[PDB]
């Protein structure tokens, strides 16, 4: 995308043209085989705006003078966006069934905090020290 | 009658001086609300202390991310040209 | 708002100089010469930078400037990355040369930061009235 | 060894405060968050009878003074050096059991003379 | 929205025009792919009013000098609102089955506190230090 | 409502006009998408009267010098009312099934104490220090 | 492939011709007997670009002077790509059933971390010390 | 085979004739009664090339001057190849069912790590000290 | 950068004057006298061939990831030049570990000024007066 998702903050996102936003939306839609086609544009936009906000407010700053967002900020924001869209869609499907057959997925259910609860969140969680607390500070 | 907290008595209290000195030494800015409790601001009249960060030693101390020369903790107001 | 700023402006450097505040100024604010050894908050687009104010001052008080050849913590009004050149934004913050109308900066970002965060930067130049 | 002892006393001879912040497996605390905690517990601002009030997720741990026998190391260095220079151990302000009196004293003072 | 959900108190919400409320409601409805279209306006207004009230009474103030609402207050109040609407709908659906077609979601035994019991609640919880108690005071 | 549910005690509730009570009942009915429309007025009035009484007797007074009702007293009393109505309806449905399909909710567990046992009770419980015992007192 | 997946960084991937990318995509498609043929070209490209970015940021650097990527960087990046494509498809299937038979795969996860969640991730994880922390460093 | 699989490194495999590769592919296909006939040649070639690379990078060197690959390096590389092919086919079958009957296998929930997940991996694992850490080293 | 004396080769000391020594992480292996630029948070790498990539010169040979001492601006340095230079020439990192003139480069401003002239491949003495970063 012309502006990349890591280059824009919450106020910048609001200032983008529809096309600049649609480029980023289209990139987020690459992270699912279904593309979440049955979810409308406003909801995808809201998920991205919200992911940008959380990146800048929850997953920013430094930790023992290391960056908190240690991984690629582009893919972190896209995975955080995909996590949000999948939660607006009601969560991970553990199983799906109908006339076309049945499938059951290896989700395991061991996750209990927010980012642990979907595959996109579990990917995003590697970019940010797995939410570990390695901050350290000194007196002088 | 005058209590220790009563407004006419505050200048006589050893603690009122000591904690105002403590606040001057401990601030980074004149913006009290971001730094001190409503309790501290009222009890020690911190609006009237000249708080601005200029008397905090840590305003003047080098705190470099990579310190090759073992030079962190040095205070600039102790250099020969000061 | 919380206006959170437990921030030591000086990282490293000897190069602090004395001026008179031409208005009330705040720690980490970029300033320029508004009168004979008098300093005021920088406007945008690169005609106006001498250094950053270390600590809060009222109008007419003596002020310590972190000049160039010095390292500082400064708030950015946009996302910035290592090697970005930056200069005063007019809003009491810095922004990139890339965002500004100016062609050249006054500090170099050494540690990146998101919009409204504090970056770590090395000040390397000053800017004045060229017409 | 004198330089080693002096440096070891500075690092290890005194207790040091270690405040740990946040719940274990909880929300992470960043450097700017620790700055506001450092302000509350700053040893320069602390005085002997300061009391602390906290939630459950703040721990005031201690690096204990880590005991080592620098006295015995100093005695060993002095015993090495004094004997190397041919002096009695006593010239170094160090002593030993069973060497203070009788034939054991008479011999070391005969050797010195 | 013209006034944002983080800019308004409980008294302000009551003082807003119907359009200003409807803009905020429309924003909250973006957080579900279904938009909770079968739940009436009054209930969505009550959920938002309650979320604003609960933010300002229950997730406000400081722990040490740090604010207790660390993340973006907009998305916090929206996720807290969405949590309330989903509880007014009866809770998370763990499983749904219709005309043969069936789905099961990876909700699991996520916890027992209020915010742990919904996906929106688990998201909101990350903005407020995960309800941890990092508060500290000292004597003078 | 004209008098708010936090402004009335049990004897005040009895003294209200039918319309003033109906305004408060209507506010409680917003907390469920179903409105409990198949449960009669007398039962909703009894639940509210009981919530007011139970607030004033069990969820009142200080712990240390803090109010035991930390959150908004309005929404606390409304959630406590909704909790009671949901118990008069038989408890939380964990699963529902018929001609129109099946749904299972994530409302499993719910601890052992009454407020833990429905979603409205779990919400109410956050307003009141989660029923924890933080009271301290001294000699002089 | 002409340039190999281990020879290209994120910017290099963007600089490749469509043919050089399609060769790398074709190599990744060898890692599944299904070839993920129902996923579009853009999604496979996004998964590879992400795997390259994630390798260079999360699985790079030294660890007690040992390189953190100990195994072959080619096959590591391919398995990390296949892991991502499999997560864009859902999870791993634990079970599949339909008109033509049924099967169950013993794809039970080794734990809650992202790489543990698919067979490709479990393979990739052996190339990188199983995500262990063997770093060591001295004062001088 | 004329060149044996233990005699070829990754660059040697790429340099083999198609017949020399097909002799090695044929040998790997003997390790399953099904031969994996419905999986194409290029997938089998990718599995073997990957097994060669992974042998040379993850299962090479010494522990206490003992070779880390203690068993026959031929059969280790063949089992490592078969492990990879079986994972490209989706994993172990735990259970299979259809018109021709049903069978369930003693797969029994094998452990968390890569080689533990299939029968071929469990065989390969005996050749490499079961991935144990018996290395020892001295100062002089 | 090397001086020859009989059989012997001596490394030249890079830093002639100044005290603007400042410490960074090596983003790659680097050798004494190379021009470098910021490549990540407090991380420095060898400068590319035109403008916008200079923070200082590396003072000693390093493996990747080691801490690097730089001479920054406000220093006089001994540096190898890839072309003939004269006093008053502005010079710029060359992309080859050397410097070259601004006149030769695609850029329009230097980072150091030549104080003593030198032939291609010889050691120049120059004063570092500026850094260069991403302006876009
Ligand atoms: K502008
Ligand atoms: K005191
Ligand atoms: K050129
Ligand atoms: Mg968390
Ligand atoms: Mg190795
Ligand atoms: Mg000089």
């Amino acid at each position: 995308p012309d502006p990349s998702i890591d280059e824009v903050s919450k106020s910048d996102w609001d200032a983008l043209t529809t096309q600049e936003q649609d480029d980023i939306i289209s990139q987020v839609e690459n992270l699912s085989s279904t593309g979440w086609v049955n979810t409308s544009r406003e909801r995808k936009a809201e998920a991205i705006r919200s992911a940008i906000a959380e990146r800048d407010t929850l997953y920013s700053g430094n930790m023992s003078r290391l960056p908190t967002l240690d991984g690629d900020a582009e893919y972190f924001t896209l995975y955080l966006s995909a996590h949000k869209i999948q939660l607006f869609e009601g969560g991970e499907a553990q199983s799906e069934s109908g006339e076309g057959g049945s499938v059951s997925y290896s989700t395991g259910g061991g996750g209990e905090k927010d980012l642990q609860k979907t595959r996109y969140g579990r990917m995003a969680l590697e970019y940010v020290w797995e939410d570990n607390s390695i901050a350290a500070l000194r007196t002088y | 009658m005058q209590l220790r907290r009563s407004p006419g008595m505050r200048p006589m209290d050893r603690d009122w001086h000591q904690e105002r000195a403590r606040a001057r030494e401990q601030a980074y800015s004149s913006d009290l609300t971001s730094q001190f409790s409503e309790s501290e601001i009222v009890k020690y009249e911190l609006d009237t202390a000249q708080i601005d960060g200029s008397d905090n030693p840590r305003t003047y101390i080098w705190n470099r991310t990579i310190d090759l020369f073992g030079m962190n903790g040095t205070d600039v107001r102790e250099l020969r040209n000061r | 708002g919380e206006h959170t700023f437990p921030v030591e402006v000086l990282i490293s450097g000897e190069e602090l100089r004395g001026y008179t505040a031409g208005e009330a100024l705040s720690a980490g604010e970029p300033v320029y010469l508004s009168g004979d050894y008098e300093v005021s908050a920088s406007s945008a687009d690169g005609g106006e930078f001498l250094g950053v104010n270390l600590y809060d001052v009222a109008s007419g008080e003596p002020v310590a400037l972190a000049g160039d050849d010095c390292e500082v913590r400064v708030e950015v009004s946009e996302q910035v990355t290592a090697n970005d050149e930056i200069l005063p934004d007019g809003l009491g913050t810095f922004e990139t040369v890339a965002t500004s109308a100016a062609s050249a900066g006054v500090a170099i970002v050494q540690e990146g930061a998101a919009s409204g965060e504090v970056c770590e930067a090395y000040i390397f130049a000053v800017q004045g009235t060229t017409a | 060894n004198e330089a080693a002892i002096n440096q070891a006393i500075e690092l290890h001879g005194f207790p040091q405060r270690h405040v740990k912040v946040g719940k274990e497996d909880g929300a992470p605390v960043r450097d700017n968050d620790l700055r506001r905690v450092r302000t509350i517990f700053d040893p320069r601002t602390t005085d002997a009878n300061t009391a602390y009030f906290t939630g459950q997720d703040v721990d005031v741990e201690t690096l204990e003074a880590h005991n080592f026998d620098y006295s015995a190391i100093h005695e060993m260095d002095m015993r090495n050096l004094t004997t190397a220079l041919g002096l009695p151990l006593e010239a170094g302000n160090v002593g030993a059991d069973g060497l203070g009196s009788g034939k054991p004293a008479e011999l070391r003072f005969a050797l010195l003379k």
